[PDB]
């Protein structure tokens, strides 16, 4: 009923890593999974990773296998995201989505997005 | 030789029992108008043998039994088994044993064979093979029934392949399925005459049959030749009406299915939360989550199947195909008066102050009484469950706060007296009790399917990958249509920007092996149809909406198909128009009032003989 306000990525330099934060005003659903959605100039948006609703297992995409970690704090509803070994592939908008595991593929919950831009 | 089958070689698919309605098929079957083989014989033989592709249509209109059957078999030398068919005077034998059929393929008293020592399966039916008359036999494997067919119809005066329809009686389906790629006809002589038999091979192709109301099949379109027979196999009719209409990928018509759903061998556990020592309590469930595994339901429903088996979402059966990402297996136990209570909406009291199901849920609960483990003489009091609460759980919530409810103005610090009690209450599970008091162990099993590589599939087995060509394939659910090649992309889209209403699946990825593989439209391009009526003529039009008359071979492949198309998809009288290229039509140079509207104000009809023309808005 409310949206997913983001911050976090702005400016960075090849070799690092930045925080992502992702917070939540009126959702209180803990059973909703919770993914990234990176998205790059040209070709269209991607899958980086998600975290199952209904427990704690974290499922992460083929190229940010060994390099990403998600979290999920229920104590203020927050989503952290630390992305490792930013080489040249990590300049892209990400987007904090959230939808449910019983439904369709589609998201239920389009955030903001932040730029991050590996130069 | 070479001639043309005149609409002949169309069987009844399957045994149900049809009538009155419009069938369409995906079997094998001869193409209409096809280019068959007309074998004759002089006599020791004229041709060699024939390789068996799908099918064999074999047609004689001899007399005298001069072709008493068939043989056939992949290499006739000591390597596999050989279906041999003879028509004896009365009888017929069927005996598919290990035959040495050498150069010499006579009859006329056993000669085509040299030997025999390994012997299949033998058929000793009566009813003989063989009955001028068109003998029209099909001969079809489908790797465990050698379906035969015959219809024996009196050929006219003078003539070789009549010119009309007639549908095959089924016969009995012969237990074979031993690989056969090789067809040979046998022939017979009196004194070592002449014969001629057409022979024809069968292809993967759509059919619409219609039976009519005493069960009989009178006509059928092959759906491979000109555009009026794909918009045939569109529509579900056979009278097409005056107007412009659209088709699908019908045109290269794909013969292959590629499933390739699973990746891993392993059973799941399934058998270890139905049959515990002891099920976790109503206020403390112990759900289990599980991936990588086998989604074999089979075992499920074959275990003394139990009481309502409600499956809300997705269907009770046919859950060995859908694959999902994980399972979530919770499982408690309750009394028999609220067991459905545990449901998608429902509300009482362990819906609120207990395990509650979400609104949208695509999982499945079971419950199975159990008054005759979970039962003690004074009644089980291990299991509680919470009644004394305040807070309405959300849909997936666990709550083991054993803390002393507050329910008056003082603090009660653990007394649970007055105005005070505890959440838990030990409800005993007594023999002597009633349907709904009998304790009943639940289990819910929530199916997630995430934007993530599926583990759990179901047991369907895993076919061959064959790319570069139009097949259908099911990869992970995804069940489409379409030529699958090798892309250059670097991640698998995920299209939910506008929420892709009216859209279709671009590319996918095996399961086996990870590779983005495109999905390409076999042959597509805005193919619209444009008939005058069945009733009036049989001369029809194309329209491919996106091309500039020169694009338009190479968007439907216009390489392996049926010499009738390519009169409508060649540079025969065509015309560019704002929304495509026509062609089958003369565009005019006159004023008319507008007819059938082929697209961007183009107006077309039949008239004058009477042909297909094409004019523009006459404003």
């Amino acid at each position: 009923e409310v949206q997913l306000v983001e911050s976090g990525g702005g400016l960075v330099q090849p070799g690092g890593s930045l925080r992502l934060s992702c917070a939540a005003s009126d959702f209180y659903f803990d059973y909703y999974e919770m993914s990234w959605v990176r998205q790059a100039p040209g070709q269209g948006l991607e899958w980086v990773s998600t975290i199952s609703g209904l427990g704690g297992a974290t499922y992460y995409a083929d190229s940010v296998k060994g390099r990403f970690t998600i979290s999920r704090d229920n104590s203020k509803n927050t989503l952290y995201l630390q992305m490792n070994s930013l080489r040249a592939e990590d300049t892209a908008l990400y987007y904090c989505a959230t939808r449910s595991p019983f439904g369709d593929y589609a998201f239920s919950y389009w955030g903001q997005g932040t730029l991050v831009t590996v130069s | 030789s070479y001639t043309n089958s005149f609409t002949r070689g169309v069987y009844y698919p399957d045994k149900v029992f049809r009538s009155s309605v419009l069938h369409s098929t995906q079997d094998l079957f001869l193409p209409f108008f096809s280019n068959v083989t007309w074998f004759h014989a002089i006599h020791r033989f004229d041709n060699p043998v024939l390789p068996f592709n799908d099918g064999v249509y074999f047609a004689s209109t001899e007399k005298s039994n001069i072709i008493r059957g068939w043989i056939f078999g992949t290499t006739l030398d000591s390597k596999t088994q050989s279906l041999l068919i003879v028509n004896n005077a009365t009888n017929v034998v069927i005996k598919v044993c290990e035959f040495q059929f050498c150069n010499d393929p006579f009859l006329d008293e056993f000669r085509v064979y040299s030997s025999a020592n390994n012997c299949t399966f033998e058929y000793v039916s009566q009813p003989f093979l063989m009955d001028k008359n068109l003998r029209e036999f099909v001969f079809k494997n489908i790797d465990g029934y050698f379906k035969i067919y015959s219809k024996h119809t009196p050929i006219n005066l003078e003539r070789d392949l009549p010119q009309g329809f007639s549908a095959l009686e089924p016969l009995v389906d012969l237990p074979i399925g031993i690989n056969i790629t090789r067809f040979q006809t046998l022939l017979a002589l009196h004194r070592s005459g002449a014969a001629a038999y057409y022979v024809g091979y069968l292809q993967p192709r759509t059919f619409l049959l219609k039976y009519n109301e005493n069960g009989t099949i009178t006509d059928a379109v092959d759906c491979a030749l000109d555009p009026l027979s794909e918009t045939k196999c569109t529509l579900k009719s056979f009278t097409v009406e005056k107007g412009i209409y659209q088709t699908s990928n019908f045109r290269v018509q794909p013969t292959e299915s590629i499933v390739r759903f699973p990746n891993i061998t392993n059973l799941c556990p399934f058998h270890e939360v139905f049959n515990a020592t002891t099920f976790a309590s109503v206020y403390a469930w112990n759900r289990k989550r599980i991936s990588n595994c086998v989604a074999d339901y089979s075992v499920i429903y074959n275990f003394a199947p139990f009481f309502a088996f409600k499956c809300y979402g997705v269907s009770p059966t046919k859950l060995n195909d859908l694959c999902f990402t994980n399972v979530y297996a919770d499982s408690f136990v309750i009394r028999g008066n609220e067991v459905s209570q545990i449901a998608p909406g429902q509300t009482g009291n362990i819906a609120d102050y207990n395990y509650k199901l979400p609104d949208d849920f695509t999982g499945c609960v079971i419950a199975w009484n159990s008054n005759k483990l979970d039962s003690k003489p004074s009644g089980n009091y291990n299991y509680l469950y919470r009644l004394f609460r305040k807070s309405k759980l959300k849909p997936f919530e666990r709550d083991i706060s054993t803390e002393i409810y507050q329910a008056g103005n003082k603090p009660c610090n653990g007394v649970a007296g007055s105005n005070c009690y505890s959440p838990l209450q030990s409800y005993g599970f007594r023999p002597t009790y009633g349907v709904g008091h009998q304790p009943y162990r639940v289990v819910v099993l929530s199916f997630e399917l995430l934007h993530a590589p599926a583990t759990v599939c179901g047991p369907k087995k895993s076919t061959n990958l064959v790319k570069n060509k139009c097949v259908n394939f099911n990869f992970n659910g995804l069940t489409g249509t379409g030529v699958l090649t090798e892309s250059n992309k670097k991640f698998l889209p995920f299209q939910q920007f506008g929420r892709d209403i009216a859209d279709t699946t671009d590319a996918v990825r095996d399961p086996q092996t990870l590779e983005i593989l495109d999905i390409t439209p076999c042959s597509f391009g805005g193919v619209s149809v444009i008939t005058p009526g069945t009733n009036t003529s049989n001369q029809v039009a194309v329209l491919y909406q996106g091309v500039n008359c020169t694009e338009v071979p190479v968007a439907i492949h216009a390489d392996q198909l049926t010499p009738t198309w390519r009169v409508y998809s060649t540079g025969s009288n065509v015309f560019q128009t704002r929304a495509g290229c026509l062609i089958g039509a003369e565009y005019v140079n006159n004023s008319y009032e507008c007819d059938i509207p082929i697209g961007a104000g183009i107006c077309a009809s039949y008239q004058t003989s009477q042909s297909i023309i094409a004019y523009t808005m006459s404003l």
